[PDB]
C-alpha cells in the first residue's frame, strides 16, 4: 500500500490568509492524486485531480502543485466556506489510499452571542418531563460559560450542552443547553434563568422566563 | 441533474450481516467503477474497494478482503456493499463514489448494537417564549429520546435553510440521544410566516413534521 502522509492534522487560519496543506506519497504516484473536501455536513467533493488540475466550477483560489513526492493544496484567500476537512487521494495503484486529512479551522473577530431561553412545551409537560432550553447563537471564540438558575439558585447535575462546528457562512459557533427536570420539579419553581459568560460581553447576560398559566 | 442516493441509516446486531445500496440517477454503468469508503470520527477516509459494473470485476483493500462484498446491478443502476460478521468496529458512515471520485453519495450511518431502536419525540421551541426579542426571534424543535444516531432535520421541506443550526446530539443517562435544531427569524413576521420542522429518524422509521408557532398566553 502507498502511504499518504498529510500534514498538518489541524490548521487554524485567519480569513484572507494564504494557506497550504501537504501530502507526501511513500511511493512514486506519478501525479495521480486528487484533493477532496468534506464539509461539516458530510458532503464530499473533489477539488483537484492529476495533482494540479482544478475541477470544473472549483474556485480559482484553490490550486494544487507537486514537487517530487510532495503534493500541496493551496488556498489563496481563506473564506468561511472553506471550513472543512481536506483529504488527498492516491489513484496510481491499488489499493486506493487516502491521506489522514487536514482539519481547516477559521480565526475571526470576537462576536458576542445572542441568547434566547425556551420554556418546556405543553405537550412535553403532559409526558411528565420538562426540558428548558437555552440558546447561545453565533458567537466567537468557542469558549463560553452557561449557568442555569432556578429561582436564583444555581443548578448542577440536570443539564447537557452541545456546541456546533464553525458556521460555513460567518465562522461562528452556537451552543445549546438543555435543563431537563420532571414535570413536578418544574412546577415547583417560578423563575427559570440562563446566565451566559463570553469574552464578547462586558458582563454576564441573563435571559429568563416565569412559568405563568396560559 | 445527477447524483448518488444511498440507503437509509440503520442499526444491526453484532454477528449479523447487512447490505447497503447506492443508486445512481442521471448517469449509469457507462462511467464505470463504483467505490465504497468507510469513515469514523478521528479516522480519515478508508477505501473498502470498488466494482466495475460493466463486467463485475472487483478490487478490495486487503484489510476488507474477508469482510466486504461489493456487487452491482446495471439494470436498476444500483451498487451494493455487503458487510458480514458485524462488530463494534463496523459502526461507521459508508460512502459510495463514482468514477474519478466526482460524485459522492450522502453517506449511510451503520450502528452495530445489541439494543433496540427508539423513535424520537419532537417538541416545538416556540418563538418569543414569554415576549419578543430585540428585532430577531429564535424558534426550533427538540428531538428527544432516540437511538441510534442520526436524525435528519429540515425546515419547511427544504425551503428554509438560512440561519438554521442543528446541534450535535447529546447522550443522556438513559443511553438515548437528544438534539435541537433552531432558526433565527424576523420577529415582525411571526404572524404571517409558517415554520415547520421535518424530522426523520430512519433506524426506527420515525418521520415527524411539527409546526412551530408562538403559543397563546
Ligand atoms: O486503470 C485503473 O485501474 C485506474 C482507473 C480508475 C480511476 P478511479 O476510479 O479509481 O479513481 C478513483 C479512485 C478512488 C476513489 N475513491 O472514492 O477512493 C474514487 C475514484
Amino acid at each position: 500500500d502507498i502511504q499518504m502522509t498529510q500534514s498538518p492534522s489541524s490548521l487554524s487560519a485567519s480569513l484572507g490568509e494564504r494557506v497550504s496543506l501537504t501530502c507526501r506519497a511513500s511511493q512514486e504516484i506519478s501525479g495521480y492524486l486528487s484533493w477532496l473536501q468534506q464539509k461539516p455536513d458530510g458532503t464530499i467533493k473533489r477539488l483537484i485531480y492529476a495533482a494540479s488540475t482544478l475541477d470544473s466550477g472549483v474556485p480559482k483560489r484553490f490550486s494544487g502543485s507537486r514537487s517530487g513526492s510532495d503534493y500541496s493544496l493551496t488556498i489563496s484567500s481563506l473564506e468561511s466556506e472553506d471550513f472543512a476537512d481536506y483529504y488527498c487521494l492516491q489513484y496510481a495503484s491499488y489499493p486506493r489510499t487516502f491521506g489522514g486529512g487536514t482539519k481547516v479551522e477559521i480565526k475571526r473577530t470576537v462576536a458576542a452571542p445572542s441568547v434566547f431561553i425556551f420554556p418546556p412545551s405543553d405537550e412535553q409537560l403532559k409526558s411528565g418531563t420538562a426540558s428548558v432550553v437555552c440558546l447561545l447563537n453565533n458567537f466567537y471564540p468557542r469558549e463560553a460559560k452557561v449557568q442555569w438558575k432556578v429561582d436564583n439558585a444555581l443548578q448542577s447535575g440536570n443539564s447537557q450542552e452541545s456546541v456546533t462546528e464553525q458556521d460555513s457562512k460567518d465562522s461562528t459557533y452556537s451552543l445549546s443547553s438543555t435543563l431537563t427536570l420532571s414535570k413536578a420539579d418544574y412546577e415547583k419553581h417560578k423563575v427559570y434563568a440562563c446566565e451566559v459568560t463570553h469574552q464578547g460581553l462586558s458582563s454576564p447576560v441573563t435571559k429568563s422566563f416565569n412559568r405563568g398559566e396560559c | 441533474q445527477v447524483q448518488l442516493q444511498q440507503s437509509g441509516a440503520e442499526l444491526v446486531k453484532p454477528g449479523a450481516s447487512v447490505k447497503l445500496s447506492c443508486t445512481a440517477s442521471g448517469f449509469n454503468i457507462k462511467d464505470t467503477y463504483m467505490h465504497w469508503v468507510k469513515q469514523r470520527p478521528e479516522q480519515g477516509l478508508e477505501w473498502i474497494g470498488r466494482i466495475d459494473p460493466a463486467n463485475g470485476n472487483t478490487k478490495y483493500d486487503p484489510k476488507f478482503q474477508g469482510k466486504a462484498t461489493i456487487t452491482a446491478d446495471t439494470s436498476s443502476n444500483t451498487a451494493y456493499l455487503q458487510l458480514s460478521s458485524l462488530t463494534s468496529e463496523d459502526t461507521a458512515v459508508y460512502y459510495c463514489a463514482s468514477y474519478y471520485g466526482i460524485y459522492w453519495g450522502q453517506g449511510t450511518t451503520l450502528t452495530v448494537s445489541s439494543a433496540s431502536t427508539k423513535g424520537p419525540s419532537v417538541f416545538p421551541l416556540a418563538p418569543s417564549s414569554k415576549s419578543t426579542s430585540g428585532g430577531t426571534a429564535a424558534l426550533g424543535c427538540l428531538v428527544k429520546d432516540y437511538f441510534p444516531e442520526p436524525v435528519t432535520v429540515s425546515w419547511n421541506s427544504g425551503a428554509l435553510t438560512s440561519g438554521v443550526h442543528t446541534f450535535p446530539a447529546v447522550l443522556q443517562s438513559s443511553g438515548l440521544y437528544s438534539l435541537s435544531s433552531v432558526v433565527t427569524v424576523p420577529s415582525s413576521s411571526l404572524g404571517t410566516q409558517t415554520y415547520i420542522c421535518n424530522v426523520n429518524h430512519k433506524p426506527s422509521n420515525t418521520k415527524v413534521d411539527k409546526k412551530v408557532e408562538p403559543k397563546s398566553c
